[PDB]
């Protein structure tokens, strides 16, 4: 048997449709970008909860994630990342 | 349509020429029975098989 | 064992004409039988006397 | 289109009848019987002379 | 001359074929479309490997069937599919949902009234039938074997030209027709339709099979049957035919093992157990009961309606369910002939009668064999205690 | 004229066919 | 094989019974063939001689695997053998018309009693 495997490939392809509607993706490229988000997710979350443990505070929260991303990303990308995280969570909380 | 007419004619003629042979065979069998082995040259042996 | 009335009528007519046809041949065979039987009897009587 | 099918059905129907088989079998029997009568007469005459083959 | 070839494209309504396509799973769609592009290609630009990876990436993302169907009907082959694909979809539909289709039996006979065991090499048959049919109508014929039965199946469809239209030059389709051939048996199975096109077809098969001696088809039953499995079981070359109903165990043939089989496990030493019958009629007269005798009463009903204590195929579903039967008893009383005609209807007549026997509305010992299910699928008249199929 | 194929004409053909069957049966009778 | 041998002997014994007193007859060739004889009166003491065969063959080579039997006859008048093709066809036809039993009794009627039979 073979269990259903987690993937973000549909979302990756959709955002590529938004960017370049005429462009497709190779299978190897799609596996590569599917691995991108999981690798980033891990190296953000571990650092964020380690920072939370340094705070000796129970909850991993938005401030912890913001700090973790701005720690680990190179600064030029970090500015964009924190701005987009903040505006996204604000748009959500405005619901 | 005229091609179909031709096909119909072909089938009809072969049907007729096949039909006539049944009457031919019937009459031939009746005549041969009534003459060839009913005249008095019959070998009395075959009287039992014949009756 | 027909079921429909039309089939019953058709089969009845066919059966009637078949019986009529059979009767004539049944009549005809007897004359040939008489010929063969008297021929055999005459042959056997000739055998006995000669 | 109707007529062609009708005539083809008649063609198939004719050759599968019982009478068509019975007549041929009867003719074969007639031929066998007449040959047998010929042979029996010939051989009994041969046994009794006056044979005129 | 008029024989068609696989690359021609017919005309029809797109929505109907879309609804037909929606029945199929995703995987068979993938396989069919890969094969179609491999043989015919398509309007899409790219190698089959490019097509392979596009179809793949479509399926691992969990796309719905509608996307694939729309692609097939609107980009890959937008103008319409070939006749070959139209036949293939119906083939797959029949294989997937056999019970949706109906059949009738037909018996092949030769001059002397004997059964004609038809033995068929597909190539000669298909070429002769195509040549015979093409002289009258435009015909496409597709032939295949059932995945799980020893039967060859043929699909015949006829076309004609054109309500009004200009120089588009398509050929309009028509409802299809089907025929099947068991390997070694005198019987033929075909769809249930009496339009002149079906008559032309069946006549053409009768003409073309012969090749050495005349052949004619004689129907043996007037009510259709579903589910090609069932009609194969009833009339195909098999052990169950003429051993139906209470006589099924001989068709099974597992009760007896070969003589050199071991001694001590030969069933004769070990034996079995059974119930004693009662003959003075107490049924109509009339919980005050115990398990064991009731168990063997139910077993008695089982065997009377199924032929085996274990009940060789719920406890009521029969081997081949029968939907309709019509009987006609003819008995002589005081030199007077009396007719009783019973008519039953349902999904399984004899299973229902078995249920009524279990509820004790019918006396088992007075159920005749023809009512129990033997002579299965045959309506007929019973005279002198002998069943006779209706003409 | 009037175009129709329903009751009042479809039964006429059936009646006529059964009548012809009766006639052909009667033709063979002695009287 | 056993039953067919029994039937073979039965056919011979019935023929012997039907012919014994009117024409003495001799079974020979280890019960495989028999001989019958009558003296034709057309010529002065003209003899006529007939013998018949019923051979049973065990299987082993060339169609089935069972024991099977064969019939053939031979005829002489005055020591002169009659051509065997027509005699075999006579045997064939009369046996098919009347079986082996009555057919062979009738073969003997034909061959050993023509002088009575001319008409």
């Amino acid at each position: 048997s073979k269990a259903r495997k987690e993937t973000y490939s549909s979302y990756i392809y959709k955002v590529l449709k938004q960017t370049h509607p005429d462009t497709g993706i190779s299978q190897k490229s799609m596996s590569i970008l599917n691995s991108f988000v999981n690798d980033i997710f891990e190296r953000i979350a571990t650092e964020a909860s380690k920072l939370a443990a340094y705070n000796k505070k129970s909850t991993i929260s938005a401030r912890e994630i913001q700090t973790a991303v701005r720690l680990i990303l190179p600064g030029e990308l970090a500015k964009h990342a924190v701005s987009e995280g903040t505006r996204a969570v604000t748009k959500y909380s405005s619901s | 349509n005229e091609r179909l007419e031709a096909i119909l004619s072909r089938e009809q003629n072969l049907l007729e020429e096949t039909r006539k042979l049944c009457m031919n065979l019937k009459t031939n069998n009746k005549k041969r029975l009534t003459e060839k082995l009913i005249q008095k040259d019959l070998h009395p042996v075959l009287n039992k098989a014949m009756e | 064992r027909e079921s429909s009335k039309a089939a019953i009528l058709a089969c009845a007519a066919e059966y009637i004409q078949k019986l009529k046809e059979t009767d004539e041949a049944n009549i005809e065979k007897w004359t040939l039988q008489k010929l063969l039987s008297e021929q055999n009897a005459s042959q056997l009587a000739s055998a006995n006397e000669k | 289109n109707q007529q062609i099918i009708s005539v083809r059905n008649e063609i198939q129907e004719l050759k599968a009848g019982k009478d068509w088989h019975d007549l041929q079998n009867e003719q074969a029997k007639l031929n066998d019987k007449v040959k047998l009568n010929k042979r029996l007469n010939d051989l009994t005459s041969t046994l009794l002379g006056k044979y005129e083959g | 001359e008029l024989r068609l070839e696989d690359n021609y494209v017919p005309t029809s309504d797109t929505l109907v074929v879309f609804k037909q396509l929606m029945k199929l799973p995703v995987t068979v769609l993938y396989d069919l479309t890969l094969s179609w592009f491999a043989k015919f290609g398509g309007s899409f630009d790219g190698d089959i490997y490019l097509l392979t990876e596009t179809l793949d990436l479509l399926i691992e993302k969990g796309v719905r069937r509608n996307v694939i169907v729309n692609r097939i009907l609107y980009v890959y082959w937008p103008d319409g599919l070939n006749v070959f694909q139209l036949a293939e979809i119906d083939c797959h539909l029949m294989i997937s949902k056999p019970e949706k289709f109906k059949w009738l039996p037909s018996k092949a006979l030769r001059g002397d009234g004997k059964p004609y065991v038809v033995k068929l090499q597909p190539a000669k048959f298909i070429e002769n039938l195509q040549t015979d049919l093409a002289k009258i109508y435009h015909c496409h014929v597709y032939m295949f074997k059932h995945p799980s039965l020893p039967v060859l199946i043929t699909r015949i469809q006829l076309f004609d030209s054109n309500l009004d239209k200009f120089q588009g030059k398509p050929l309009i389709s028509r409802r299809p027709y089907y025929v099947a051939f068991p390997l070694n048996s005198p019987i033929i199975f075909h769809s249930v339709d009496k339009d002149i096109y079906a008559r032309l077809v069946l006549q053409s098969i009768s003409r073309t099979i012969s090749e050495r001696e005349t052949i004619i088809f004689k129907p043996v039953q007037k009510i259709p049957v579903k589910s090609i499995h069932n009609i194969m079981t009833l009339l195909g070359p098999s052990r169950f035919a003429e051993s139906m109903g209470p006589w099924e165990c001989y068709a099974s043939a597992n009760f007896e093992r070969s003589p050199l089989h071991d001694y001590k496990k030969h069933q004769g030493l070990t034996g079995k157990k059974v119930m004693v019958r009662e003959f003075d009629d107490s049924f109509l007269n009339d919980g005050k009961e115990e398990p064991e005798i009731r168990r063997l009463r139910l077993e008695k009903n089982m065997i009377k309606f199924k032929g085996s204590a274990n009940g060789v195929m719920s406890r009521y579903s029969s081997l081949v369910p029968i939907e309709k039967v019509g009987f006609t008893l003819k008995n002589e009383i005081n030199s007077r002939i009396i007719t009783i005609k019973l008519k039953f209807n349902g999904n399984d007549i004899f299973g229902g009668l078995h249920e009524l026997c279990d509820k004790n509305l019918i006396n088992i010992d007075k159920v005749p064999g023809w009512l129990a299910g033997e002579n299965g699928s045959f309506s007929g008249t019973i005279m002198n205690g002998d069943f006779q199929r209706e003409q | 004229k009037q175009r129709k194929d329903s009751h009042k004409e479809v039964e006429r053909r059936r009646r006529e066919n059964i009548n012809t069957a009766i006639n052909v049966l009667s033709d063979l009778l002695p009287v | 094989f056993d039953k067919i041998k029994s039937k073979k002997t039965g056919i011979f014994q019935n023929l012997i019974n039907l012919l014994k007193r009117k024409t003495r007859c001799y079974l020979m060739n280890n019960s495989d063939s028999l001989i019958v004889e009558r003296v034709i009166r057309e010529g002065r003491l003209t003899t006529i001689k007939l013998q018949i065969n019923f051979i049973i063959t065990m299987p082993g080579e060339r169609n089935c695997f069972l024991p099977m039997s064969k019939i053939s006859i031979a005829l002489w008048k005055g020591g002169e053998r009659f051509n065997q093709i027509d005699l075999d066809e006579i045997c064939y036809g009369l046996i098919k018309e009347y079986g082996v039993k009555t057919g062979l009794k009738e073969i003997c009627n034909v061959c050993l009693f023509p002088d009575m039979y001319a008409r």
